[PDB]
């Protein structure tokens, strides 16, 4: 239809008014802007001049009416919090919203039996009515016609579930910083989107008004500071950080030296001029690592100053300090797409749905009164547009993996252009992809830069038990990262300056015989560590506390570990290496940023100990190293061995599914469970790997080396067990393979002690292994273990965060929980007297 | 020249020689895949995971039995079609180890011309020149030409072919 | 229940897990079914010197989850850190 856009005409004898008008409004009845211009006859050249005063507050009451549903007043402080109302999620407005944008991901399509998300984007309809108020405030005076939209971007929180679908979101905005360029005034926006209290996600937005301002009483600046690292190594540096009255600990003989401290620093600038601060008021933080790698705040900052020309705490944190980037650039970035989309012909539709009814997108006159090149495409679609393409190429058409998106609107784009988008992953932050993107026009000039944070697919992190350990192993990755480097000098020298060896050594070049000399005032400190050493065992209900290294005592001088091939295979040096491989290779990838925030993990045998070090950070390296070893060490001695390093116990990796297709797992336990009990030595399954395809059962090696063979005959005779207790005489059968594990008792009695195992058709012979683990005969040595444990997991380094729902135990393969359900699954099948006293008084524990 | 369809012995030989990144020659083609590898595990897996996506089908218990005859029993179903993999590791092979423009056609025009040889015997001279893999790129053309200067007479060799 | 309760409850329950473990049968089969089902993760990475645990998720992605796989078309990464260090590192040959 046609409508009345201008009307010109003369209010006055001398005042012409240019009224233009916008019929594109929220309620239907078009708000007018009357443009005021003196006309002087007397100045004949330029008989026309424009009524600067209570211009600016002409054009805000009517980009008020357009934008805000209160009443026009512009008498309010920008310091304060601007508080946007309750914004109900529908079908509709998601429906509308993802077609006026062209985001055609099946999370946002209603679907049967599947609720509908909202996209990321949607904060911006959700807060548009909150953040585009921060610009209103006489204080922040300016054009908005002449406004420029410089950078939007979201930030999920962490945790925080996507938008769904009849959600009431609650909005706050308040003006992060609002400072005067040389070109003009910038107000940077950081609105708030909230669910139920609980805050869902951040919008940032950076407007430009260009101009003239110097209200520099009006303006500030609320930086939030790079973390800042120091390393105290000398006193020098423990007085330079004393100097400082801005360095105000908590205790004041705490001891810095040879500490880590990180400076979490958040400035709040007000301007005098351009170049002088009139009140500088840097603080935040002071947090020192802990042995685990935590951060504990033990002091803050509280700088504070009038007239100032500078921040004197950042310029000394630079100066005597490094930055921590949480952002690592890969080593070459990866190109994912490029990418063709077409802003729309009109832009009618976004505007309708988002709320932005700006005339300069579909008003050619506006468009023209504001020295633009025609109806501008709303750079908030172009924006939408792209992280749609993102969202469907860097996430796979997932939503809930786009945790933030920024982007700059570099230039103004027309409707009907097209636009090329190349996508790249570059780098990592915190185990979510760093994604930058590109999006130029048809004359190849870049439009919209930006970049985005995508979440890795769903990982969980295993980590292997004793099995191989060759020698030189994580020695290629010890020799470039910094971070193994790290971790292995911390674990060598906690070790040379304890036990008196280098596990370093040890794994580089494999010694076959290594001794420890026990002389000087070291050498009787080292020799007291060895003896401190127990291997407490319970007997009928009383300690049998036998010391581990027995020739160790008050005289001794020296002290020698046997091998045969190499000391790597020796359990107490084994456990230790492939513990320190792990931590180390995960210190590496963490230092990377590969490692999600919520990865479940598990490991494997010993494995278990890496991971909770690795993920949780339980325990510190020394703390990790000394128990790995002294449970090796007890390992060395919960079962008799010989002058080399060798024991009557072993394992055998037995294949159930190669001996026949029948013989499931059952007649397995079945099998195994009879030769235990007939030649009385021990045999028990201990790992439960691979389901009728790989199961381990440890025990007395010749026990061991009677059930290899008693399956080498089930497999040559194809005689089946269940269908002989199930179609056949019952139970009787029992009593028949008797004989058949009686014939192997007599070849296998005969062999020596250390007899080695020959590999049978469905069972291998594991190798490194000696000790039966995971088997009830060491189930003695669990109550002083116990207690072992309990002094060096201090409870002060149990992140409850860092282990619920993500950590697998072995004992009880279930996501580790702290509810009453995991205790009563924990006792019922390992009969605890502390898990049972938790159990029976549960409920004082939820007061 | 004279044309003829690759067998499942050479593939077979190749395959396992550029598994272990050995010369053809130090693998006896006599003993079988468990005692080659010598123990260490994860890469039988690897190698029937390999003989079972070529050849489509493997035997029961291909691992223990000898090299010899599982070529006897896979030229049994044998099409003279070279595997999805095997075109694959001469993709990787040609895209880098020769240098910016020397593609499969190119050397698959050289052989053609200058030696004669045509699909079924170029076929088994780019096998041969898989476990025979240089360690870097050859970075001239005339050292991609005189690289298939020396593959030639080896096919020759192994096979029986006059050049 | 509160944070510093918590805590300590966490701290008894991973002590006696540890302890007993040590001594238990590990339950390998169970925790892959977790792990793998019940999360449906994509990217299994193992961490140690060889692929012995991810040769085990292998093996087990085949045995009985090859057909849940297909139906729900997710595709099972597993990477190894010895041998598949360019997939987890996201370095790729140029
Ligand atoms: P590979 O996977 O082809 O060989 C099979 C294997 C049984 C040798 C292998 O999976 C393995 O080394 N498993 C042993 C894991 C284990 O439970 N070790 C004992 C820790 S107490």
């Amino acid at each position: 239809e046609l409508k009345p856009t201008v009307i010109l005409k003369l209010l006055k004898e001398n005042i012409i008014q240019m009224e233009m008008i916008e019929n594109r409004t929220m309620d239907g009845k078009p708000v007018s802007l009357p443009l005021l211009y003196n006309f002087n006859p007397d100045n004949g050249f330029a008989p026309i001049s424009e009524v600067m005063e209570d211009r600016n507050q002409r054009i805000k009451e009517m980009y008020w009416k357009l934008w805000i549903d209160e009443p026009f007043n512009l008498d309010f402080d920008p310091r304060d919090v601007i508080k946007g109302k309750d914004f109900e999620i529908t079908a509709k407005e998601v429906y509308d919203f993802t077609h006026a944008v062209g985001n055609n991901c099946e999370d946002f399509v209603s679907r049967p039996d599947r609720t509908m998300l909202a996209p990321m984007d949607f904060a911006i309809v959700v807060g548009w009515r909150a953040i585009i108020k921060a610009i209103f405030p006489n204080t922040v005076d300016g054009d908005l016609l002449k406004l420029v939209h410089l950078s939007n971007g979201y930030k999920m929180i962490p945790g925080a579930k996507p938008l769904q679908v009849g959600d009431v979101v609650s909005t706050t905005a308040v003006i992060e910083s609002v400072v005067n360029q040389p070109t003009g005034k910038i107000v940077d926006v950081v609105g708030t989107l909230s669910r139920n209290g609980k805050p869902v996600m951040e919008v940032t937005s950076s407007f430009f008004y260009r101009g003239n301002y110097t209200d520099f009483e009006n303006t500030f600046q609320k930086t939030v500071e790079p973390v800042y690292q120091m390393h105290i190594k000398t006193s020098k540096d423990i007085a330079v950080l004393r100097s400082k009255e801005w360095f105000q600990l908590d205790d004041e003989d705490f001891d810095l030296l040879n500490k880590t401290l990180t400076f979490e620093t958040e400035t709040e600038v007000t301007f005098k001029n351009a170049n002088i601060f009139s009140s500088v008021k840097c603080f935040g933080p002071i947090k020192v690592e802990l042995p685990t790698k935590e951060t504990v705040e033990i002091g803050i900052v509280d700088y504070e100053a009038g007239a100032s020309h500078g921040n004197p705490v950042v310029d000394f944190l630079k100066r005597n300090g490094s930055t921590l980037e949480q952002k690592v650039n890969l080593e070459n970035p990866i190109p994912i797409a490029v990418l063709d989309s077409y802003t729309p012909s009109t832009n009618e539709p976004y505007a309708r749905v988002s709320g932005d009814l700006n005339p300069i997108h579909v008003s050619r006159h506006f468009a023209s009164y504001a020295n633009l090149p025609g109806t501008i495409t709303h750079g908030m679609f172009s924006s939408a547009s792209v992280r749609a393409l993102i969202e469907n190429w860097a996430a796979d058409s997932v939503s809930s993996r786009v945790r933030g998106y920024t982007c700059q609107f570099v230039d103004m784009v027309l409707p009907n252009t097209a636009l090329k988008t190349s996508i790249q992953h570059v780098g990592m932050i915190n185990g979510r992809k760093l994604i930058k993107f590109e999006t130029r026009n048809e004359d190849d000039v870049v439009v919209l830069t930006g970049e985005a944070e995508i979440e890795q697919p769903v990982t969980t992190f295993v980590f292997t038990g004793q099995g191989s350990q060759e020698q030189g192993m994580g020695m290629d990755l010890y020799k470039t990262s910094k971070a193994a480097q790290d971790v292995w000098n911390r674990a060598d020298n906690h070790f040379k300056d304890t036990y008196g060896f280098s596990i370093l050594d040890i794994v580089i070049n494999n010694p076959v015989n290594l001794t420890i000399h026990f002389g000087g005032e070291k050498g009787k400190r080292i020799r007291e560590n060895y003896s401190a050493m127990i291997f407490e065992t319970i007997v009928d209900g009383k300690l049998k506390t036998e010391k581990i290294f027995k020739e160790i005592n008050e005289h001794s001088t020296s002290y020698t570990f046997r091998s045969e091939k190499g000391l790597l295979s020796a359990t107490q040096f084994t456990q230790p290496a492939l513990t320190l491989m792990e931590k180390a290779a995960f210190e590496d990838l963490k230092s990377k940023g590969l490692i999600p925030a919520d990865a479940t993990f598990a490991g494997h045998s010993l494995g278990e100990y890496a991971a909770l070090a690795s993920l949780a950070d339980v325990m510190s390296i020394e703390s990790l190293v000394e128990v790995v070893f002294y449970r090796g060490m007890t390992m060395q001695v919960a079962v008799p061995r010989d002058e080399l390093g060798r024991s009557n116990y072993g394992m055998i990796a037995i294949n159930p599914g190669r001996v026949a297709a029948s013989f499931s797992q059952e007649a397995l336990q079945y099998v195994v469970e009879r030769v235990g009990k007939r030649t009385g030595w021990l045999v028990e399954i201990v790992n439960y790997n691979v389901e009728n395809q790989q199961y381990v059962a440890a025990g007395d090696l010749r026990a061991l080396d009677t059930v290899t063979n008693v399956l080498n005959f089930i497999k040559l005779q194809k005689i089946d067990i269940i269908e002989l207790q199930k179609s056949l005489s019952l139970e009787e059968v029992e009593g028949h393979l008797f004989e058949i594990i009686d014939e192997a008792s007599k070849k296998s009695a005969v062999k020596p002690r250390p007899l080695k195992l020959e590999r049978g058709f469905a069972c291998i012979p594991l190798v490194g292994i000696s000790v039966p683990f995971h088997s009830t005969y060491l189930m003695n040595g669990v109550k002083p273990f116990k207690s072992f444990l309990k002094k060096n997991i201090i409870k002060e380094n149990v992140k409850v965060a860092r282990l619920a729902g993500k950590y697998i135990p072995n004992l009880t393969a279930k996501p580790f929980q702290v509810t009453k359900e995991y205790f009563q699954d924990v006792y019922d099948l390992t009969g605890s007297e502390p898990i049972k006293e938790i159990i029976d008084n549960w409920e004082k524990y939820e007061q | 020249i004279a044309d003829e369809p690759v067998k499942a012995s050479l593939l077979l030989h190749v395959l396992v020689a550029h598994k272990l990144k050995k010369s053809l020659d130090s693998i006896p083609m006599s003993k079988t895949i468990k005692d080659l590898v010598g123990g260490k595990s994860t890469v039988q897996n690897e190698i029937l995971g390999d003989l079972g996506k070529e050849f489509g089908t493997t035997p029961e218990k291909p691992e223990e039995t000898p090299l010899e005859e599982l070529a006897e029993t896979f030229q049994d179903t044998f099409s003279g079609a070279l595997g999805k993999q095997s075109s694959s590791l001469l993709s990787r092979l040609i895209s880098s180890k020769m240098p910016g423009g020397f593609t499969i056609t190119v050397a698959r025009k050289y052989l053609q011309t200058r030696w004669g040889l045509p699909s079924g015997r170029q076929d088994g001279v780019l096998l041969v020149a898989l476990s025979n893999e240089p360690a870097a790129r050859l970075g001239s053309e005339a050292d991609a030409k005189a690289f298939l200067d020396s593959m030639a007479q080896k096919y020759a060799s192994i096979v029986g072919v006059d050049l | 229940m509160k944070p510093e309760v918590e805590q300590e409850l966490a701290h008894i329950l991973l002590t006696e897990l540890l302890a007993y473990q040590f001594a238990s049968p590990v339950r390998w089969i169970e925790t892959q079914d977790v792990f793998l089902k019940d999360f449906n993760t994509e990217r299994v990475v193992e961490i140690g010197p060889s692929p012995t645990l991810a040769g085990m998720a292998q093996r087990t992605l085949k045995n009985k989850y090859e057909s849940y796989d297909a139906a729900l078309s997710l595709h099972r990464e597993i990477l190894c850190y010895s041998k598949d260090a360019k997939e987890i590192y996201y370095t790729p040959d140029p």
